[PDB]
């Protein structure tokens, strides 16, 4: 019973990226190679994140929602569409070399 | 594209100047042909007749409403008043720099500032800007998004405002749109076309909202004065130096506007 | 390998639509909340003219 | 690689159960309806929600029986109450033993001038009654909730019985008798799921509802209001029973950049919290049962419509979004009509409405149905608290239902919305200003696809994202397409065969070849054909090498789906299932074992030959079964006949023969590019066999 | 409700005898997946729920899931802790 508690402002994304980049110093090559060999999946990637945030409103779902709209997803879609068009005997353009 | 030169090789009348001055200067001069006299003196210095255009503004605040600089080289004689340091700094920041501005529709959308180079420039007869920061869930912080009386006031009946709010937080604005227009402007760099001559007190123009820097560019000049005739004789006699301080615009292109060119 | 995370985040994105449908329909059919009373009775004065 | 789409669609089908559960929760009631007299259509439940004490309904056969319904508030002793029943005022002695459940009683008169009788007790907290007239009997509900059963009465002339009714009503077909029972014994669903939202009389005669994108962005002002149901209880008047939000509607007009836009809106709130103030049990203590307040956990939906081109171009929407401002709803003061003593007042309580999405809906009126847009707003309580004077409920937060409008005519939310509607334009002009054969077309498309590019597509893995990320659909359709395809894929023939294979293997874990395995369960022709038909599932099980017949099939399916202009979202699932189950019916599989190749087809053609010289050897069915049980099986994209023809007419190198036997995509594309007629013909036959 | 589970343990331990080794290896080769594992169950009595989700709800909390999370966290920390250098046995 109280007025709505405003969620705290998060951070400036520019400085967040700056700090994230600065974290690259604390990286060991051999251990990073081991971590790269380990196949991170929907479970392993997010299991140890955010400690034990109560709500955890499907952090995987949030990542997927913001990821399928990323430039990488669009590039994959464009590649698949181009391959389908080529397979469909698309009328090749005048300057499509 | 790349421009390759050489560090050993020895490499061995078509422009317009605009002088912007306050009304009181002409009022004190009190000679109906003073502009013609200055034209002839500029001619002696090497400026063909008609190459110099004289523009009269009434006040710094009034001139600050959409400054219209339409010469190849512009010199603004700005008088100093100790109660107008921020106004002079805002006008200098507006004209001495180049801004890429886009329209802002405060009554519909919320807005934020992307980075240190982006600000909100408001101009008009009377700009009374109030702001309310918002959080991720679109609730005001220290203000109620619906009651504009609680908003935080950053301007008051200003002819020109260059407002800078915390970056990366949405804001709701209550700028009086009837007598003011506010635009989202990103500073590109320096406008070499225009130089400012502060005819008055100390050097106080802070053309960088950054508190750690108050750079004094070569185009920000200052002169002590007691007679406008002496001020104008100084400008005419040292026109060569002022032009050497200035440079031609490098801006590729922007909205079309009137210019006074040859 | 570790790229499996990106590949899976792309492949499984179709569940985002299920999550959105869950959210909207749950909002539409959120049942009323009952404010259970405390153990203490709320007795007050009697109607007095 | 491209066959991965079938494996993913079959693997991820478990989410179809989640989707179906959500849709079942989604499973519409027709109503409410104004208090009027009408003949109840047969086969339909009539649900009734009363609001004030009195006679809920009165209907009679006018021949031998006159029935009615009476509602009495709880906490009433044995008193003689008067009621206007059948247009005749009569007094009946009734008591209400219950203290917190309303009593519904059916009233029966077997003769016009007889004596009334009371029957069918009902103790209902949600205040809902039900009636039917079918199967030559009248159905009415009885029994304390939730243990409410149906009682049957015999009143002749069942199909020609008219009711006179006095509350809100809903119509629910016979088949939804279970839903009717659940609603009566547990309460109505939230009002947003109602057809009429508001009564809207009984005129339910209204009707509900290449492509080019058209944008219709507009600025709107949603003006809405709240409505209340303050249902005072019985007794001396010292206690109430309900103060609840009801849907409200409002018609207004405003300027929208030149055009006078006349709009209609309806506001309804969901998710409120039922506060209560039980002052005790004395007859003269201030007792309240359920006052509902909206807080952060409650939403408010406003359906908005206007007489504009934009809103008559809303049938098909490809994108919809709004950025409305936020508004403040403050509560008024409701003075209770306390018979004696100071008057309690429900003063205060504020909330803030902020936009939280927008979706299509359908408002209704007494004459027409509107294709409106539903704006859903999340709530946020604010500084003005609501108190209940002359009590101990002070410093509570939220907006109560006492006087949500606070005397204001309307609440206004100004903003903008942007929609991209699809219009069926068959020409470069004529943009409209308002809104077997498929199999044959799909088969016809097969004649205009390039084989080398098809092989490229088949090498490309098609996952869930890639397969369906390139098809653009309406706002409602694009949301659920993977779910739709999986819903039928998990029931197709291929899924059934996968399940049967897994069950056979599991049962065997607790004989054509040497060992008895579920994989190998003219005699040689028959045996090899059966084994190959089972081997078709090796591709799904991912126990192959090189390309796959289902890789080619998936590539062709994707290409044809992209090409087609006559495929609807509701048609894609069927087409995908049919392609998975039918494309390339004739499949051949080979096993290589130390310089020996055994190839067998579904059609009963079996070959055995040497890798080096492609010279036929007597086929050994037992050895073939033993090898195919576990050793990898290579799809014979280039079958033995084509391989021998190619070797005879062309000098296949050792590496080329090895790769062709192993189904190397590289070598296959190499030969296609070289334009080898034999291999091109073989791939063309494979493609053309992809029929529906 | 673990008494039923215990009876199930006793039932399952008695099915070890009734296993064929070659067919078991064939089944092991067959890639059981989210569909194959639960598709052919005995009868799917009235209104079978989301069995896959019901299984995963406890699978993601079993000890094996905790071990996987621990391994991932250990590898991440090892990749993160240049500073520790030689602070792992
Ligand atoms: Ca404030
Ligand atoms: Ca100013
Ligand atoms: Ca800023």
């Amino acid at each position: 019973n109280s007025v709505t508690v405003r969620q705290d402002l998060e951070r400036q994304l520019g400085e967040l990226r700056e700090e994230f980049n600065a974290l690259s110093q604390e990286i060991a090559m051999s251990q990073l190679i081991d971590l790269a060999l380990l196949p991170l999946d929907m479970f392993s990637m997010f299991s140890g994140i955010k400690s034990t945030i109560d709500a955890a409103k499907s952090m995987a779902t949030n990542v997927m929602k913001k990821f399928k709209k990323s430039g990488l997803a669009n590039s994959v879609s464009t590649l698949t569409d181009s391959l389908s068009d080529a397979a469909s005997s698309i009328s090749r353009g005048s300057s499509i070399r | 594209l790349p421009i390759t030169g050489s560090m050993d090789i020895a490499y061995a009348l078509t422009s317009t100047l605009c002088l912007y001055y306050p009304t009181e200067a002409a009022t004190e001069i009190n000679d109906n042909s003073w502009k013609d006299t200055l034209s002839q003196l500029f001619l002696t210095k090497g400026w063909p007749t008609g190459s110099v255009y004289f523009k009269e503004y009434t006040n710094i605040a009034s001139f600050s409403v959409d400054p219209q600089l339409y010469c190849d080289y512009n010199v603004v004689l700005m008088k100093y008043d100790a109660t107008l340091q921020l106004d002079m700094s805002e006008l200098a920041d507006l004209i001495l720099n180049e801004w890429l501005c886009n329209p802002m529709d405060i009554t519909l959308y919320y807005y934020q500032q992307t980075d240190e180079a982006n600000k909100w420039i408001s101009m008009g007869s009377s700009c009374t800007i109030k702001v309310c920061p918002l959080n991720t869930q679109t609730l005001g912080i220290g203000c109620l998004t619906t009651d504009a009386t609680t908003f935080e006031e950053v301007a008051t009946a200003e002819k020109l405002v260059i407002t800078d709010v915390v970056d990366g937080v949405n804001h709701k604005l209550d700028v009086t749109t009837a007598t003011c227009t506010i635009r989202n402007c990103k500073k590109l760099g320096p406008r070499e076309n225009v130089a400012v001559i502060q005819v008055g007190g100390s050097d106080i123009l802070d053309i960088t909202a950054d508190p750690t820097t108050a750079p004094q560019t070569e185009r920000m000049m200052r002169i002590n004065w007691k007679k406008w005739w002496q001020v104008f004789y100084t400008v005419v006699d040292y026109v060569d130096q002022i032009i050497q301080v200035m440079s031609k615009r490098s801006r590729s292109l922007n909205s079309a506007a009137f210019y006074y060119r040859v | 390998m570790a790229s499996l995370i990106y590949r899976q985040l792309l492949t499984n994105s179709y569940t985002v639509d299920l999550s959105d449908e869950i959210q909207e329909i749950g909002s539409t059919k959120s049942q009323n909340v009952t404010i259970n009373p405390g153990p203490f009775a709320q007795t007050g004065y009697a109607p007095v003219n | 690689m491209a066959s991965l789409i079938y494996r993913q669609l079959l693997t991820n089908s478990y989410t179809v159960d989640l989707s179906d559960e959500i849709q079942e929760i989604g499973s519409l009631l027709d109503g409410p309806y104004q208090p009027t007299t009408f003949n109840p259509p047969v086969d339909y439940w009539m649900l009734l929600a009363p609001t004030t004490p009195g006679v809920i309904v009165e209907g009679t056969n006018n021949t031998d029986r006159w029935l009615a319904t009476i509602l009495i508030e709880p906490n009433v002793q044995s008193e003689n109450r008067t009621y206007t029943i059948f247009g005749i005022q009569e007094q009946l002695t009734v008591s209400n033993t219950s203290q917190d459940q309303w009593k519904f009683i059916d009233v029966v008169k077997t003769t016009a001038n007889g004596s009334i009788g009371q029957y069918g007790p009902l103790l209902s907290s949600p205040k809902l009654y039900a009636v039917m007239k079918h199967n030559e009997k009248l159905y009415t509900y009885e029994g304390q909730t939730p243990n409410a059963t149906t009682a049957h009465y015999s009143t002749t002339n069942y199909d020609s019985v008219n009711m006179t009714a006095f509350c809100d009503f809903y119509i629910i077909p016979r088949s939804e008798e279970s839903k009717c029972t659940e609603y009566i014994n547990n309460g109505l669903p939230p009002i947003q799921n109602t057809r009429n939202v508001v009564p809207l009389s009984l005129t339910a005669r209204d009707v509900i509802h290449l492509w080019k994108e058209m944008q219709y962005n507009r600025d709107i002002t949603i003006r809405f209001k709240f409505a209340n149901t303050i249902i005072k209880s019985g007794g001396l008047g010292y206690k109430w029973s309900e103060i609840s939000f009801k849907p409200a509607n409002y018609q207004y007009t405003y300027t929208r950049d030149g055009e006078e836009v006349t709009a209609h809106t309806t506001c309804s709130v969901n998710g409120m919290n039922d506060f209560s103030f039980n002052g005790g049990y004395l007859p003269t203590d201030f007792v309240v049962s359920k006052f509902e307040v909206i807080k952060e956990n409650s939403y408010v939906y406003i359906d908005y419509w206007d007489d504009s081109q934009a809103f008559r171009n809303v049938v098909y929407v490809r994108s919809l979004a709004a950025n409305l401002n936020s508004v403040m709803c403050t509560g008024g003061s409701y003075n209770f009509s306390l018979p004696v003593g100071q008057w309690p007042v429900l003063t205060g309580g504020a909330v803030s409405l902020h936009s939280a999405g927008v979706t299509l809906s359908t408002q209704f009126t007494d004459f027409v149905s509107l294709n409106s847009l539903r704006f859903r707003f999340r709530l946020a309580v604010e500084e003005p608290h609501f108190k209940l004077t002359r009590t101990r409920l002070d410093r509570l937060y939220g907006l109560p239902a006492a006087d949500p409008n606070n005397g204001k005519e309307y609440y206004e939310i100004a903003g903008r919305f942007s929609l991209i509607s699809l219009v069926p334009s068959n020409d470069d002009y004529q943009t409209p200003i308002a809104n077997g054969e498929l199999r044959e077309e799909f088969n016809a498309l097969s004649q205009e696809i390039a084989m080398s590019q098809l092989i490229d597509l088949a090498l490309l893995p098609l996952d869930m994202f890639s397969m369906f990320s390139g098809i653009k659909s309406t706002i409602d359709a694009a949301k659920s397409m993977a779910t739709n395809v999986m819903k039928k894929f998990k029931k197709s023939g291929l899924a059934n065969s996968v399940s049967t294979l897994t069950d056979s293997l599991s049962d065997a874990a607790s004989s054509i070849g040497s060992s008895a395995s579920a994989w190998t369960d003219s005699s040689v022709s028959t045996q090899t054909s059966t084994i190959s038909r089972r081997l078709r599932l090796k591709e799904m099980a991912t126990q192959t090498e090189g390309m796959n017949f289902d890789d080619i099939s998936a590539a062709v399916l994707k290409t044809k789906i992209d090409k087609s202009t006559q495929i609807s979202p509701n048609t894609i699932p069927d087409i995908v299932t049919e392609a998975s189950e039918k494309f390339i019916p004739n499949r051949a599989y080979r096993v290589i074992n130390n310089d020996d190749v055994f190839e067998a087809g579904i059609d009963g053609k079996f070959f055995a030959y040497k890798v080096d010289t492609f010279e036929e050897i007597p086929f050994d069915v037992q050895k073939f079964a033993d090898l195919v049980t576990d050793s990898p099986v290579i799809s014979a994209i280039i079958d033995f006949k084509t391989l021998k023809n190619l070797n005879d007419n062309y000098g296949i190198s050792r590496q080329q023969a090895f790769n062709l036997l192993r189904s190397d995509p590289r070598v296959l594309r190499e030969f296609i590019n070289q334009d080898n007629p034999i291999i091109r013909n073989r791939i063309e036959q494979l493609i053309m066999q992809c029929r529906l």
